[PDB]
């Protein structure tokens, strides 16, 4: 039922450091390297 | 996934099964898929 | 490839655009990039 959507990858994911996010929202694939401030739990809905 | 020397790159492959649990036996190659020159020191990940 | 662009980059009171690293705790790997604006702490006594 395509539950799995994505990941991240980084060192802290705190936006003191780059992260990547690989993510599979219902329309496109999305690939970026920023410096990003994560949730604690993230999640699609 | 891998990372080596600036490059994330990833190797996929896609099947077909009919089970319920646990992860299946078989031989199946994954093909290269893409090679992204992203630059940074990945040490965590985490599912979305 | 190199060459000299001191006709471009040069300023009479002085080009302050252009930047480098002069400290990290570590060496970089190959073909990574740091744009990290940390506090670099030289010896004990943490900076918060
Ligand atoms: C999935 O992500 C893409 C890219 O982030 C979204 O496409 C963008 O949507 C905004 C809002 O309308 C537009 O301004 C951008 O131009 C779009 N970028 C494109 C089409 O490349 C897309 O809407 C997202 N899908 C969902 C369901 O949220
Ligand atoms: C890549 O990131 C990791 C984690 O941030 C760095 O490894 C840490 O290095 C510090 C000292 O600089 C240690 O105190 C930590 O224990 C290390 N953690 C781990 C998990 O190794 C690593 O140095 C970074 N690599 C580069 C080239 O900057």
């Amino acid at each position: 039922s395509n539950i799995i959507r994505g990941w991240i990858f980084g060192t802290t994911l705190d936006s003191k450091t780059q992260s990547l996010l690989i993510v599979n929202n219902a329309t496109n694939v999305v690939i970026k390297v920023c410096e990003f401030q994560f949730c604690n739990d993230p999640f699609l809905g | 996934f891998k990372n080596i020397d600036g490059y994330f790159k990833i190797y996929s492959k896609h099947t077909p099964i009919n089970l319920v649990r646990d992860l299946p036996q078989g031989f199946s190659a994954l093909e290269p898929l893409v090679d992204l020159p992203i630059g940074i020191n990945i040490t965590r990940f985490q599912t979305l | 490839i190199a060459w000299n662009s001191n006709n471009l980059d040069s300023k009479v009171g002085g080009n302050y655009n252009y930047l480098y690293r002069l400290f990290r705790k570590s060496n970089l790997k190959p073909f990574e990039r740091d744009i990290s604006t940390e506090i670099y702490q030289a010896g004990s006594t943490p900076c918060n």
